[PDB]
């Protein structure tokens, strides 16, 4: 059961690393719209697995419900998306 | 002159019948023309097909490479040299320069036994 | 079918029919030049039985057709563009097989210069090539086929191929929605076709050079006569009509001559008709049904028969025979011809029961659905399903469809209570 | 597996294909005759692209213009029916 | 216009493709002796040369040239298909002793 | 002597015609030979005789059995003459297979081609 | 005819509405005409080609895996009846 | 490519106004008489060798960006239908 | 482990011998560490956008008909074993 | 800043094989300066038009086809990654 | 027991490996069960599955089979039905 939990911890990066920092690193940069869309699909593609690998996991006499896990960490991934495309249309709003 | 084995001649490479396509495939598309860097390539190719041609209707148990180098003439100094290694028994190759008053044509043909 | 598990798509499967037609010509047309793979007899055969049995399928579903009318009309269509399109088929697949063969002649070749092969399946096919230009030769004689030939000079003296295909049973005549006003063909159908050398290969020490050619992956048509030893048959023919190659083959031995006089033609191709002409020494052989005559055009050949030779039939007289009730019937028909034609028939299934002929013998008493009845009658040729352009033909007011189908619905419900006499 | 006597007898097909024109070296060859009037004309083409330089040359002629040319997700998808058992029975027995 | 229709290249005529047969038995020939023959060996048949002319010495200052230019090759549509048995055909299979004849029955009586 | 039971018509993969490695060797040849050489008509004949043996050299050295090499080298002085250079074939294409490589200066202009055709 | 237009079912589509159902209605076209899944992929592409400016590519089939790259609002995948199809605009 | 018309979307256009008409006229002939990218291009800049005094510089293709010198009132670049094409005269 | 290379048919390729040699191994390698299909293709997209740059597309099957346009000399449809794999550039 | 894992594939060049060395050079320069096309295209063009007798006209892109009137001895066309460069001289 | 081919869409040589196999497993087995798991298997191994197999003498059935995949014979007395599908 320690085993199957540690695993999870494959995608501790999505809460454990600074989204401001992240962010502006990338920013500062003058990233282009192909890395944007770069970043919005990885961040994207790894919240469907989750979702996708959101299910019980049968452990010899104990089931494991990762449904609470693996939504939070969908919202994260998808906060992740989000604060991407508001600095975006901040850009697009400042430009028209 | 003995006689040469009619079996032995299909068979075998014949340089004078080689040189001979080559030249009336040279002439046939280069014989009046004078030198055109548009329509040189044409001529090559045309050149290549004929020889192609000429050779595939010899009906010979021979895979044929033919060659075509075209160069405008001006005074520019062109040497060749060719090295082969290869069963010299039955397969052969023939080179032949052709020119008018604008260009210098140049055609290899080799025949390689299967 | 179902039960029967036939290999082939039924005509209620248009989309799917379709592409099992065309993907059966896309093998058919495969280029096999460089591999054996066509040059097995059995390979044409499969899908000239496919073939054979889609046709059978189609003419049963387009008989009973020769909202609900366009419907039946665009049915009809569909119908006859299979049979087309499988004809198409069947021939593009004999093409290439037997240019396959012929493109390795040199390797076919036997000692006597003269290859003879044969195969029988419904459909007998056999070629016979002449290398050795033998000028005395005048007689071939086939047994694969029982045919035996008189030839002239021409072949005698110049190198060709020979074909001579033999479609016989359900399915295999075409000209009776192909011809034109009066002809159609009896005992099958016999093609034969004059084919000219193909290039063939050169052997050199061992290795044999093959050289693609549109001969090899077709076969082409030379129609009568025989180029004498360097002419052109196909545009240059000898004014005269050249020596009439005298055919004799065997007829299945279920036709009996209804032709008065006895009649052989080559199809007029040019002119949708059975040319009769350039069809000479016309003659059949009862005691083994063999059917000879002297031909100056070869095309598909048969021994035909007018559509409006039985036209008008003269009378019907049917009687009742299912008792009381109507269950049953019995029809005896002076269709012009000499013995009265009984047919007894009963809910569903109709039987003939004289004339009793060894010919017939196949549907006398043999309970089965009159419509299916008349198509195995006109197998072996019998003009039961006549059309309207026969019927002016032959001279008679041809009755329109819909009065005609109303008069029979309405005789019908009469049937087996009534009596019914045919009206001069 | 080892070749037997019908596979050494039977014939091999092999197939030779005739190349199409490959084109192997095309020279940037800047000459004509001089003898020639062919040269004549590519001579009077030569100093007439001079006179096009000095032209080019000569005033503000060299003014250009900006070509801004903005003329991409990945996707994974999968195809199965993914359902086989292989399963035995004993009828009857 | 006839600029390109003279620079064109176009094949004049299809490729010629040849089939050669022989018995597999008859493959593997010993008597195969690649050899080396230099270019001084084919000089008399390979090694040509142009030499170059010093009194005519006509070389030129040619100053326009044009060069085709393809960049990415016109694009080819292709049309792959995967298929593999042709359509499945249905079977009627159902048990059913099987007997020799009573004629063998009684020959063997 | 290997029988015909056992005689592989087609050369193994690891002994197939190599584009890339005839491409490797000619360049290497091309430029050992003619890195920094003058055009010299007197010597251009023997510096594309010598070009070619040392193709078919390492051709055969690369020991792909059953592989006729030819060779064939065109060395030419710049001018400005216009060359058009092509050739067209006829044998297998499963087996036989073709390499080239160009190398210019300032003098001279060479093509070194080398194909590979495949004994049977 | 009986129209056997079997219900599409989208699985993955990156495409506006109009877009979803002119696919649809394309394949189903292309599954009336035509069985061979190369014909009904080229029937698919042209007409989206045609339709909405080159190039799309179209793969139809029952078994089969892809990894593509696509355009942005360019970009369908679904069933019709047991038949996969696939689109998308890509150069 | 083939057609009988196609719009140019001119982005910029160092031309006079009749002579970027002869330029759309020539394109428009190039269209349909040839069926090449370079074809076009060099339908183009004969056009315009025989119209307007040599040597025009034409390309035409899909996707490129480029920067050229060019002498003023004879430079134009435009996506004529399905290919962009720059067009100037530069000696 | 048995080096079970099964013999890759090339039923149709616009590319050159050594590129598809390398597709050849680049496929082997891809059947050795996946199992999935939509693996494969994505493993193959990725080895080949990293040697030949993006973008690529791969299509890993046994039963599919595609009918796409691709860029002259980067196409390939072959058969590794029972396994159907197309890859063609385009974008 | 850009780049590409691409052999440089000269095709054909009215120039020394050292000029060549320094075309790829600045080339590849340009890549690591912009990520624009036309950037790159203006950057080799303005190298080499303060280097190599201007003006070299360049063109950067991955699809065309064109004729134009190269100044001689100041003329290659090469590709570079996805994009094929046309750097010649007619100024 | 000669094998008695009732029907085939087979070819001539895996037809004799379906008769040899199908020896094979009544050799090694008794039961109708264990000789169709072991034909199945066996030709799962050899000839690209899936394949199907029943054996028996009383049964009687009607499935679809891929072409030249389909053989139903009876060695003995007993009915060994093989099919491709799936």
């Amino acid at each position: 059961v320690n085993k199957y939990a540690e695993s999870w911890r494959r995608h501790q990066a999505l809460w454990k690393t600074d989204k401001n920092s992240v962010l502006d690193k990338f920013k500062a940069r003058d990233p282009s719209a192909a890395q944007f869309e770069d970043k919005l699909s990885k961040y994207a593609k790894m919240a469907t697995e989750i979702s996708a690998q959101a299910k019980d996991f049968d452990q010899d006499f104990i089931r494991v419900s990762c449904h609470a896990l693996a939504s939070s960490v969908c919202d994260e991934a998808q906060a992740w998306v989000r604060a991407i495309a508001q600095t975006m249309r901040e850009l697009d709003a400042v430009t028209e | 002159m003995e006689g040469v084995d009619p079996a032995v001649e299909e068979a075998a490479f014949v340089a004078d019948d080689v040189s001979n396509i080559i030249k009336e495939s040279i002439d046939a598309v280069l014989q009046n023309q004078q030198y055109s860097e548009a329509k040189v390539s044409q001529w090559t190719s045309s050149c290549l097909e004929h020889c192609i041609k000429r050779l595939t209707a010899l009906n010979k148990p021979f895979k044929y490479v033919v060659t075509c180098i075209i160069m405008q003439k001006n005074g520019a100094g062109l040497h060749t040299a060719a090295s082969c290694w290869w069963d010299s028994t039955t397969d052969g190759s023939r080179t032949v320069r052709w020119e008018n008053k604008s260009m210098y044509c140049i055609c290899t043909v080799f025949g390689l036994a299967i | 079918r179902f039960l029967r598990c036939v290999d082939v798509p039924h005509p209620r499967q248009r989309v799917p029919l379709a592409e099992f037609l065309r993907r059966m010509h896309e093998a058919a047309t495969k280029d096999v030049t460089g591999s054996p793979d066509g040059r097995d007899l059995r390979a044409a055969f499969l899908a000239v039985e496919a073939c054979r049995t889609v046709i059978l399928e189609a003419r049963q579903e387009l008989l009973a057709a020769r909202a609900g009318g366009a419907a039946v009309a665009e049915w009809a269509e569909a119908l006859e563009s299979d049979l087309r399109t499988l004809y198409g088929i069947v021939n593009a697949r004999i093409d290439r097989l037997t240019a396959a063969v012929l493109h390795h002649c040199d390797e076919y070749a036997n000692d006597k210069n003269e290859i003879q092969l044969g195969h029988v399946a419904a459909f007998k096919w056999g070629v016979w090539v002449n290398t050795a230009k033998n000028p005395r030769l005048k007689a071939v004689e086939m047994p694969q086929l029982g045919v035996t030939l008189e030839i002239p000079k021409q072949i005698a003296l110049a190198n060709i191929a020979l074909r001579v295909q033999q479609r016989s049973g359900p399915g295999v005549d075409e000209y009776f929605s192909r011809c034109a006003n009066a002809w159609m063909a009896v005992g099958g159908l016999l093609a034969v076709d004059l084919l000219a050398m193909p290039p063939g290969a050169k052997k050199v020490r061992g290795w044999t050079l093959r050289q693609v050619t549109p001969l090899a992956l077709n076969v082409q048509r030379v129609p009568y006569p025989i180029p004498p030893a360097g002419a052109d048959p196909a545009t240059w023919a000898s004014e005269e009509e050249p020596p009439p190659l005298g055919v004799t083959a065997p007829l299945p031995p279920d036709v009996v001559l209804l032709e008065d006089p006895l009649q052989v033609a080559w199809w007029d191709e040019a002119h949708s008709i059975w040319n009769t002409d350039g069809i000479s020494d016309v003659a059949f052989d009862g005691a083994s049904k063999t059917f000879s005559f002297h031909t100056t055009h070869l095309a598909p050949l048969a021994l035909v028969m007018r559509r409006t030779r039985l036209l008008p039939y003269a009378g019907w007289a049917v009687r009742p025979t299912g008792g009381r009730n109507g269950n049953g019937a019995a029809i005896s028909l002076d269709v012009g011809l000499d013995a009265p034609v009984v047919i007894e028939v009963s809910k569903g299934a109709a039987w003939l029961s004289s004339p009793a002929w060894p010919q017939l013998a196949s549907l006398i008493g043999q309970p089965m659905p009159p419509l299916d009845l008349l198509q195995a009658l006109s197998d072996r040729g019998l003009h039961l399903l006549p059309e309207d352009r026969d019927a002016e033909a032959a001279g008679v007011t041809a009755k329109a469809r819909d009065t005609e189908e109303a008069m029979c619905r309405d005789l019908a419900l009469l049937g087996g209570v009534f009596l019914m006499a045919s009206s001069r | 597996p080892l070749l037997t006597e019908k596979d050494l007898e039977r014939s091999v097909y092999l197939t030779l294909h005739e190349t199409e024109t490959i084109f192997i070296w095309q020279a940037t060859g800047v000459t004509v005759a001089m003898d020639t009037e062919e040269a004549k004309l590519v001579e009077e083409a030569n100093r007439r692209y001079a006179n096009l330089l000095h032209t080019k040359h000569a005033t503000d002629k060299y003014v250009d213009a900006e070509a801004q040319t903005l003329v991409a997700s990945s996707q994974s998808m999968m195809v199965r029916p993914s359902a086989y058992h292989g399963q035995s029975m004993a009828f009857g027995a | 216009e006839v600029d390109i229709e003279e620079a064109s290249v176009r094949p004049r005529r299809d490729p010629i493709r040849l089939v050669v047969q022989r018995r597999r038995r008859e493959f593997n020939q010993p008597n195969a002796k690649l050899a080396d023959k230099d270019a001084h060996e084919l000089w008399n048949s390979s090694q040509m040369e142009c030499r170059p002319f010093k009194d005519p010495n006509f070389d030129m200052r040619r100053m326009e040239q044009d060069v085709a230019v393809q960049a990415v090759a016109p694009l080819r549509d292709a049309a792959t298909q995967s298929t593999g048995t042709v359509p499945p055909r249905p079977a009627v299979t159902q048990t059913e002793p099987l007997d020799l004849p009573p004629e063998a029955k009684q020959d063997l009586v | 002597m290997a029988e015909a039971a056992d005689f592989a018509l087609e050369p193994p993969f690891a002994q197939k015609f190599k584009a890339s490695r005839v491409k490797e060797i000619i360049g290497s040849v091309l430029v050992a030979r003619l890195s920094g050489q003058q055009y010299h008509a007197d010597n251009t004949s023997s510096w594309a005789r010598e070009i070619a043996d040392e193709i078919k050299n390492k051709l055969k050295e690369e020991n792909w059995s059953r592989y006729k090499y030819v060779v064939q080298v065109f060395i030419a002085e710049q001018r400005g003459e216009g060359v058009r250079l092509a050739c067209r074939g006829f044998w297998d294409p499963n087996t036989d297979n073709y390499a080239h490589d160009t190398f210019s200066n300032e003098s001279l202009f060479c093509v070194a081609t080398a194909f590979g055709v495949y004994l049977y | 005819m009986a129209s056997g237009s079997s219900k599409a079912v989208i699985k993955n589509a990156d495409m506006s509405e109009e877009m979803q159902a002119d696919a649809v209605d394309c394949a189903t076209q292309a599954l009336e005409k035509y069985n061979i899944e190369k014909d009904i992929a080229a029937y698919i592409k042209k007409e989206f080609d045609r339709k909405h400016n080159p190039t799309w590519h179209c793969i139809v089939g029952r078994n089969f895996g892809s990894y593509v790259t696509h355009e942005t609002k360019h970009f369908i995948y679904f069933y019709l009846g047991q038949v996969a199809i696939l689109l998308f605009k890509s150069g």
